[PDB]
């Protein structure tokens, strides 16, 4: 049932190998892949038992190698990447019993090249004085802008630990730039703790954005910093 | 294949509906799923036949009648996400899935308090954003229409400890918070502090 599956997200240029991994709780020997696409359609791609491919989809379809070898993860890999790729891979595992629990898939995105690649720039605002009196709270504002693509996991830490109570984050980031279809984008969150935790010199804020951008075997041919996968973090201290 | 219904749903909360799904050819078994923000499919039932309870989640599965309905009760901003059934086929393990009910939970404000503040930096003084919150969930907030303004949707945030719950829009660009959100329709007496 605990379905583990890597990277969370992968971006590619265009005619680069896409190679991502499921591997199913032990005791789940039948593994599917789906495919789940913007539109919520979900189209299946293969099903393994032990290291046997049961099921498939038409063979002229098939943009994809994908093995489950004993004592391995399950692997599912495009050669030659193109755009119409970018998707959720989703993998599931069942047991007879017929359930099938999903991972949390891996999110593909297929580009021409990596070179609008960006990490985020996280700013930490702090609460308005006027909010303070007038509510007895204090929200505080993080900001994550110039990052591309939209490959981020934004969290709240409070002390060193993180937290989910008080946190709204945007579902949707925004364009910097809507006109080109190669913008880079910006994505907010608010945390709100009341007066005097904020008030409390000895709190601690952090406000830290997980990228997802190129690995170890990505070419990066470019005169600014290759754009590697990383966390981007803004702080502040509670004030009186 | 399947027939899903509805499409999309915005639920009051502490309101209930009920989702159906019809299937155009036989099915041995459904499973109901959540899929959340993150994009985490979470199970809901698995049912062969019958009816299953859990939580304020009710299922019911008939095969012979070939559709499945998925009730909620007393709905919860936690609700939230992209409903899905997905079935077995009677005659192939693989799921057909529904094309989806995308379930919008609309959270009751209880003690509205629309204000538009300005925050700084914690690094650098001179760079705000401007935070319009504490409104009722009928307000709308619109997108800008400058290029070089920017402004979120509403997001609502829950304060679980207090039981609190707050809207709010986030604006900022390279201005005056006074006019920030005014391509939107806000509450007449929405409260803007006198910096």
């Amino acid at each position: 049932s605990k379905v583990i599956q890597t990277p969370r997200y992968l971006v590619k240029g265009q005619g680069q190998k896409a190679k991502m991994r499921c591997i199913p709780e032990k005791g789940h020997p039948v593994v599917f892949w789906y495919q789940q696409n913007k539109n919520n359609e979900f189209k299946f791609l293969i099903n393994f038992q032990n290291q046997e491919v049961l099921q498939q989809i038409d063979m002229t379809e098939k943009r994809f190698s994908a093995e489950c070898p004993s004592n391995s993860p399950c692997s599912l890999e495009i050669q030659s990447s193109e755009a119409g790729d970018s998707a959720l891979y989703l993998c599931a595992s069942s047991l007879s019993q017929d359930t099938q629990y999903f991972g949390p898939g891996t999110r593909l995105l297929v580009l021409e090249d990596l070179k609008n690649v960006f990490p985020p720039e996280v700013a930490v605002f702090e609460p308005s004085e006027a909010e303070i009196s007038h509510t007895q709270k204090a929200t505080l504002v993080c900001l994550a802008t110039g990052f591309y693509p939209d490959h981020v996991e934004l969290s709240w830490w409070v002390n060193g630990k993180e937290v989910h109570s008080g946190v709204c984050t945007d579902p949707q980031p925004l364009k910097e730039q809507p006109a080109l279809n190669d913008s880079r984008y910006a994505l907010s969150s608010r945390l709100r703790v009341s007066a005097t935790f904020w008030q409390n010199p000895r709190n601690h804020f952090r406000c830290q954005v997980q990228f997802y951008g190129l690995s170890e075997n990505d070419e990066w041919t470019q005169d600014r910093a290759k754009p590697v996968t990383q966390i981007v973090s803004a702080e502040a201290w509670g004030r009186a | 294949q399947v027939e899903q219904s509805p499409s999309a749903l915005s639920l009051h909360e502490g309101t209930g509906s009920a989702l159906r799904c019809n299937f155009t050819t036989t099915m041995r078994a459904v499973q109901w799923f959540q899929q959340n923000s993150r994009g985490s499919l979470i199970n809901l039932f698995y049912l062969a036949s019958g009816t299953k309870e859990n939580g304020r989640l009710k299922s019911t599965f008939n095969s012979k009648e070939s559709y499945s309905t998925l009730h909620i009760r007393d709905a919860q901003l936690e609700d939230s996400g992209t409903y899905f059934c997905a079935a077995l086929r009677a005659t192939n393990n693989k799921l057909t899935f529904g094309q989806g009910t995308v379930l919008s939970v609309i959270p009751d404000i209880q003690n509205p308090d629309p204000a538009v503040y300005q925050l700084r930096d914690s690094k650098s003084s001179d760079k705000s954003v401007c935070l319009f919150t504490d409104f009722d969930s009928q307000t709308n907030v619109s997108q800008s229409k400058d290029s070089d303004v920017y402004i979120t949707d509403k997001c609502v945030l829950d304060m679980r400890s207090m039981d609190f719950k707050s809207n709010s829009a986030v604006a900022w660009s390279n201005f005056a918070c006074a006019n920030a959100f005014n391509n939107s329709i806000i509450p007449e007496d929405t409260f803007f502090p006198s910096p």
